[PDB]
């Protein structure tokens, strides 16, 4: 019943906890019933502890879900996205948010006319070149 | 993973591709790249909206009926007929067989979520014009709209007023009969099946290349190892690890140049979105034949479909000049 | 504010420390790649020379030299990938440089959000940066409008603008900044009839010349 | 100077209802 296996982890400067991605397999199989020395990977201290979510991408352990909706920190896959805020700081995995809701208003006889306009100023990078080698 | 498909679990046949340094590391990476490109190649396209519109619940555009293009709250996904009809047209034991050490990763945007983004453009382009591409949306009349594409083409804006009527009833005749084209003929939607075709036949023959002998004993590890013991088993073996790494080598140099080749189209479907959609087109022969006038996208399984509009000069008539 | 940002933002320069750090990695690799003994009893050539004979030691050094081989072909064979997609960005930045810096472009987003007016280039190393100049309306107001008018029996059309009234009196105006006016006879044009446009208003229209002419003429 | 010309007459609306009311 082979797998493998992902670490989510926030930066090293900033916390040290991770969450561990068990791609491809359920979450009812082996990712829930590790035993001790019967699997490959030595480290099994997180074990089942609850903060089990089942995501169509696999099943990762050691994040709450919450029924919020922020921008894509760490990606996951399948449309879940992880990251490193508070609920005393955990880690989550929320549902990746596309914006904000706004109804347009529409007449059949309206028209709307600016009055002032703004002047703005925006960059943008693009590389050239490479540098050159000999062997 | 190389070390089930170069090793068949065994233990000192990971010994010995333990002494070929980093020929994993390099493997392992690429492939993480292409990923990655592939996740962003598709956030480059459709995410051009800081916000998601919805038509606003009355739907009368002075005659032209959109409801082909617009969402379907009916059915389960917010899908318009058109997009399911190119959903149910690209097909995607042995995809239970690679427990070889390959397999497929999910993309991270889901399907109900490009939808979302197609309606939000939809709506965007047909409620407030052009004028949403700079900055927010902008309130106007769709005939009057119409009245200023005509106006950018040299054609002056009474004639869509002296003939709203029949040009309405000429784009919803026109707009009935892309569902029966792609109906009727399967080979339309052929440029994205091949880009799934390539990929399950290329790991195909990956697979049916481990049965391959290399100028060994036989092409199974367990075999030799009964019949042979270690002292030239050991550089018999060699073989097939040395074999397995230059076979495996190929499929990467191959993905990294189809990588490259999607990017090219991907980012020429970008700019497509950009121009044609957002606004109106001065270039010759670019958003369709004859006088681009409007377009509409719609999601399609690894791909997109652009719907342009345009205007062609019907019968004529010689005069005499000075 | 472009200093500013450039100076607080640590990430603005990505794209360009990306090409040079991959270009580093490559030729470690390359040559940590040396120290694999490539199935063969060790990855030094004099060792070998010095603990074999010339008849097995023109074997056990055949394999380190077919290794070495392949990890030098990998290299220029990535390499080769790599200049085609920087090649293809340096032909994208030499396009965009005599667009949208000689001149003023028409195309959608391409030299900037909103409506370009000018460009200037910066010099960077491996590669170029531009400053895009744009114009972006403010705070809007919604009107009233009507696709034409009808004077004396026949329709109105805007010659360049659109009719707009506040709820009192109608006007016209350009497309992009309200500036309210009279409607004369020389900023709209007649063309057909009274009964054909959908949504026509009556109103009348001024003429110049009229007044001040019965005025003289009398 | 033009090559391909030809003679019409050109109408202008100030001379008839300008002038009639003139008069």
């Amino acid at each position: 019943s082979f797998g493998g296996v992902s670490v989510i982890t926030p930066g090293t400067n900033t916390s040290n906890q991770v969450a561990v991605l068990y791609q491809g397999v359920n979450c009812t199989e082996v990712p829930v019933a590790i035993h001790a020395d019967q699997l490959t990977p030595t480290w099994r201290v997180y074990s089942t502890g609850s903060n089990v979510f089942q995501t169509r991408a696999g099943c990762l352990i050691g994040a709450e879900y919450v029924n919020n909706s922020y921008e894509c920190d760490i990606p996951i896959g399948a449309g879940i996205c992880a990251s490193y805020q508070t609920q005393s700081q955990s880690i989550i995995a929320y549902t990746m948010s596309l914006g904000a809701e706004n109804s347009v208003a529409y007449s059949n006889n309206s028209i709307a006319i600016p009055t002032n306009f703004t002047i703005s100023v925006t960059t943008e990078i693009l590389p050239v070149s490479m540098t050159k080698t000999s062997v | 993973d190389c070390t089930m498909y170069i090793c068949g679990d065994s233990t000192e046949c990971s010994n010995l591709l333990l002494q070929y340094g980093s020929f994993c590391t390099q493997l392992k990476r690429a492939l993480t790249g292409i990923a990655v490109e592939q996740d962003k190649n598709t956030q480059e396209v459709f995410a051009q909206v800081k916000q998601i519109y919805k038509t606003p619940p009355i739907k009368y555009f002075g005659g032209f009926n959109f409801s082909q293009i617009l969402p379907d709250p009916s059915k389960p996904s917010k899908r318009s007929p058109i997009e399911d009809l190119l959903f149910n047209k690209v097909t995607l034991l042995i995809c239970a067989q690679k427990f070889n050490g390959l397999t497929v990763l999910p993309p991270l945007l889901t399907d109900e979520m490009i939808a979302q983004y197609t309606s939000a453009l939809l709506a965007g382009t047909i409620t407030s014009g052009w004028t949403f591409g700079a900055g927010p949306a902008l309130q106007i009349p769709f005939p009057m709209q119409m009245a200023y594409r005509f106006n950018g083409i040299g054609v002056t804006q009474n004639v869509l007023y002296e003939n709203q009527k029949l040009i309405a009833n000429q784009f919803n005749s026109a707009i009935g009969k892309i569902q029966d084209s792609l109906s009727s003929t399967p080979s339309a939607l052929g440029k994205l099946q091949d880009v799934v075709n390539h990929n399950a036949q290329a790991l195909n023959t990956l697979v049916k290349q481990l049965s391959s002998k290399f100028g060994a004993i036989s092409s199974v590890l367990n075999d030799i190892l009964s019949r042979l013991d270690p002292p030239e088993a050991e550089v018999q073996i060699d073989r097939l690890i040395t074999g397995r790494l230059q076979s495996l080598q190929t499929y990467v140099t191959q993905q990294l140049i189809r990588a490259a080749e999607i990017r090219a189209s991907a980012n020429l479907a970008a700019t497509k979105m950009s121009e044609c959609v957002l606004g109106q087109s001065k270039r010759v022969d670019f958003c369709g034949k004859g006088y681009h006038l409007m377009s509409f996208p719609q999601s399609a399984p690894h791909g997109v479909v652009f719907l342009h509009v345009t205007y062609v000069p019907a019968q004529e008539k010689n005069f005499t000049t000075a | 504010k472009i200093q500013d940002s450039l100076s607080s933002t640590p990430s603005a320069l990505g794209k360009l420390q990306d090409v040079v750090n991959h270009n580093a990695q490559a030729l470690n690799t390359l040559v940590k790649q040396l120290s694999s003994k490539f199935g063969a009893i060790s990855s030094v050539l004099n060792d070998i020379l010095s603990r074999l004979d010339p008849p097995e030691a023109e074997v056990q050094i055949d394999r380190l030299i077919t290794g070495r081989l392949q990890s030098l072909q990998t290299y220029v064979t990535q390499q080769l990938i790599r200049a085609a997609e920087i090649r293809a960005s340096a032909n994208l930045a030499a396009t965009k440089m005599s667009e949208c810096v000689l001149g003023q472009s028409k195309r959608v987003d391409f030299c900037g959000k909103g409506y370009h007016l000018m460009s200037f280039p910066q010099s960077a190393p491996h590669g170029v940066v531009f400053l895009h100049v744009t114009y972006v309306p403010a705070q809007e107001k919604n009107f009233t409008t009507a696709p034409a008018i009808c004077h004396d029996g026949k329709a109105h059309f805007p010659r360049e603008g659109v009719f707009v009234s506040n709820g009192t009196h109608w006007f016209v105006t350009q497309r992009n900044f309200y500036e309210p006016q009279i409607i004369t006879t020389d900023n709209t044009f007649v063309s057909g009839n009274c009964d054909v446009v959908i949504g026509i208003v009556n109103n009348t229209v001024y003429d110049p010349l009229q007044p001040e002419l019965d005025s003289f003429k009398e």
